[PDB]
RNA sequence: ACCCUCAGAAGGGAGGCGAAAUAGAGCAUGAAAUCAGUUGGCGAUCGAGCGACAGGGCAUACAAGGUCCCUUGACGAAUGACCGAGACGCGAGUCUCCAGUAAGACUCACGGGAAGCCGAUGUUCUGUCGUACGUUUUGAAAAACGAGCCAGGGAGUGUGUC
RNA sequence: CGCUCUAAUUGGAUGGAAGCAGGGGCGAGAGCUCCUGUGGACCGAUUAGUGACGAAAAUCCUGGCCAUAGUAGCAGCGAUA
């Protein structure tokens, strides 16, 4: 759940921003964006015999 | 009351007379600067080649004027292939054990950066005796 | 002021283009060269038609202005700036090195290029820079 | 903060140095420019004129909307800054104190050396409309200078 | 520490400590964007994808590259003469012979030279070519979409099964 | 070709490692290497592996920064001081 903690959501369109979920302000969960989440991390469930 | 090079700096190979042309060649067609399409208008982007993937890339469209784009037909001769420029053939040496086996007669010895002072007076030394030139020598005062 | 012309064409009764053409030409080969008798050389045509042409380009213009020559004395020389890349370090310099003169302040005279005199026995359709000068408002300072 | 961007004999020369002064970079610029090379003493009687509005200083790359002032020469934007102007004073008195304080003849010194540098700004905040506040900070200035014997 | 300066526990100067103060307080290193000062090249009559490839000017401490220029000669691919002689054509000009000769890019040798001199690097001038990039699109320089700049961040991953 | 960390084999560093700055050499190229200065403690090669492995782009994310600009504002309200 790293990055995924926070309830941010996107303003969409209307204010000159991309549509980036933010949270006070601070942009987030996305993968490209700092404290984002980590897109394809190394995962626990994965057999490494 | 001067500073002079270590071991032998003016050595020169000796080369058959087809790689001594095929070298000599090389050294007159040169080739492009073959730096990344518009490396130049922004400084984000730089020097180091990267194919022109546009699909309306004026380079890699082959337009004159927008610079050459990277092929085999470039490549330099196979007899010369990777030289000094001085003819020789570079010998990477960290340490003594890296002197042996080494022919002065075609091939020069470049000294790793990393090592020590201390250790290259040996390899300079011990190399010179060998007739290999050091091609980074050291420069002591006489 | 003095002009030291390596070269003195006599325009009377010539071809005012063919003379541009040569005069041209040669001042690209650096010859410095005077045209002289501007105002006596000749354009073959209808004169109606001619001068409405020059009448045109008399009127042509806005606030970045195309000024145009009414003057046989220069244009002559706009006739030839037209035959010579002026935009150009070279261009301009050629073309800066040659003049063009109402009647002769020379002492010498002028000489008669080939191919550039126009024989009024043969013709009648032709004009005479001076008389479109004439039209054209400019005053006969010549 | 800077340090002396230039080598200084210290048998032939004295130094000096503002910190993060808080007036304006762009004036200083100009001033520094317009001084160098002056005499030390040259230099204050400057300023004085300056400051009492009877020598303008001409604001060459500052100058959007700088009225012409008929006593510039060679140019025509600037101003009379007189803040940055008594800053600088403040700096040449250093100066030629030290200058003394060593036995150079401090005022008959030449400006060798000086140049303003902004060392960083001191940030403040603004209320708009909207519910928008926005920057409005103080420049933060050093200047270094150096007196060398003529 | 002391001393000087200053309205001054500020700041500055000098000075002391340490291998290092360009280790003096968000105090190891210290990039880019970018700012000050300054150096080289350009510069107040001249034109805009900023360059690529050529070739000139000016500029260059060492090191890590050492070549480069001109006489002559040797070799000499494709190509390929002038002149002279003879002969055709109204003519511009052509044919035959001299002759596949002289010439001919690269390279080598002799002799002479160059050390800012050759490479190279910075910049500037000339020649040729040249309306970014990525995307969307039949068609992009586009009056279609994206970015102010730079740095760092940023997208084929795991299990099961086939 | 380059990046991480693991392993085997094998090297370099206080007689100065990585990093960074400018510069020289090699490779068609990814990129490799040396010189000088700074830096002051680490760094490789090969072989077999391991990937949270390569950016110019997403009105992409965070931080820093320039131009804008010494510009707009510091006047307008029946309370002109
Ligand atoms: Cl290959
Ligand atoms: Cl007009
Ligand atoms: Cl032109
Ligand atoms: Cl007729
Ligand atoms: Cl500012
Ligand atoms: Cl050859
Ligand atoms: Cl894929
Ligand atoms: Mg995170
Ligand atoms: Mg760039
Ligand atoms: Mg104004
Ligand atoms: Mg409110
Ligand atoms: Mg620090
Ligand atoms: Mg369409
Ligand atoms: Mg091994
Ligand atoms: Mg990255
Ligand atoms: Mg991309
Ligand atoms: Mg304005
Ligand atoms: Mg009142
Ligand atoms: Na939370
Ligand atoms: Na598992
Ligand atoms: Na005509
Ligand atoms: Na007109
Ligand atoms: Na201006
Ligand atoms: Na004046
Ligand atoms: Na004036
Ligand atoms: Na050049
Ligand atoms: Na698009
Ligand atoms: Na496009
Ligand atoms: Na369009
Ligand atoms: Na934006
Ligand atoms: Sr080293
Ligand atoms: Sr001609
Ligand atoms: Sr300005
Ligand atoms: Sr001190
Ligand atoms: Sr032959
Ligand atoms: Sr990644
Ligand atoms: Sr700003
Ligand atoms: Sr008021
Ligand atoms: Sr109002």
């Amino acid at each position: 759940y790293a990055g995924l903690r926070t309830p941010a959501e996107s303003f969409g369109s209307g204010r000159g921003q991309a549509h980036v979920p933010k949270q006070d302000g601070r942009a987030r969960r996305v993968p490209q964006a700092v404290k984002g989440r980590s897109a394809h991390p190394p995962k626990t469930e994965k057999d490494r015999s | 009351t001067e500073l002079q090079a270590r071991g032998l700096t003016e050595k020169t190979p000796d080369l058959s007379d087809e790689d001594a042309r095929l070298l000599t060649q090389r050294h007159r067609v040169g080739k492009p600067q073959f730096n990344r399409q518009d490396h130049h208008k922004k400084k984000r982007v730089s020097t180091s080649w990267r194919k022109p993937r546009g699909q309306l890339s004026k380079q890699r469209r082959g337009i004159k004027g927008k610079g050459d784009t990277v092929e085999a037909g470039f490549r330099s001769p196979t007899a010369v292939r990777g030289k000094h420029p001085s003819g020789f053939e570079e010998v990477r040496v960290h340490n003594v054990d890296d002197l042996e086996g080494v022919d002065g007669d075609t091939e020069a010895v470049r000294i790793a950066s990393k090592v020590g002072a201390r250790k290259r007076e040996r390899i300079e030394e011990e190399a010179e005796d060998a007739g290999i030139r050091v091609l980074n020598p050291t420069y002591v005062e006489v | 002021a003095e002009f030291d012309a390596d070269v003195i064409v006599d325009a009377r009764d010539c071809i005012m283009g063919r003379v541009a053409s040569q005069v041209a030409e040669q001042a690209l080969d650096g010859e410095t060269v005077a045209v002289v008798n501007a105002e006596r050389a000749v354009i073959t045509g209808r004169e109606e038609q001619i001068v409405e042409k020059y009448e045109k380009r008399v009127d042509i213009g806005n606030d970045n202005g195309y000024f145009y020559p009414k003057r046989p004395d220069g244009i002559f020389k706009r006739t030839i700036r037209g035959m010579l890349p002026h935009k150009k370090q070279r261009g301009r310099e050629a073309f800066e090195s040659v003049r063009v003169y109402l009647g002769n302040p020379y002492d010498e005279d002028g000489e008669v290029l080939d191919g550039t005199s126009l024989d009024r026995l043969s013709n009648i359709k032709f004009v005479t820079l001076g008389e479109i000068s004439e039209t054209l408002g400019a005053n006969k300072t010549w | 903060g800077i340090s002396y961007s230039v080598e200084a004999d210290p048998d032939t020369t004295a130094k000096a140095m503002l910190r993060e002064r808080q007036m304006s970079f762009k004036h200083s610029k100009a001033i520094a420019r317009e001084i160098k090379g002056k005499t030390a003493g040259e230099a204050v009687d400057y300023l004085e004129a300056v400051i009492e509005g009877d020598q303008p200083v001409p604001f060459k790359q500052h100058n959007s909307g700088v009225g012409h002032k008929s006593k510039v020469d060679g140019w025509d934007a600037g101003r009379y800054p007189e803040k940055a102007s008594k800053a600088f004073l403040d700096l040449l008195e250093n100066a030629v104190g030290n200058a003394d304080h060593q036995g150079f003849d401090g005022e008959a010194m030449t400006i060798k050396h000086v140049a303003a540098h902004k060392v960083g700004e001191q940030q403040g905040r603004k209320p708009r409309a909207m519910g928008r506040a926005s920057a409005w900070n103080s420049p933060q200035v050093d200047v270094e200078l150096i007196l060398e014997e003529p």
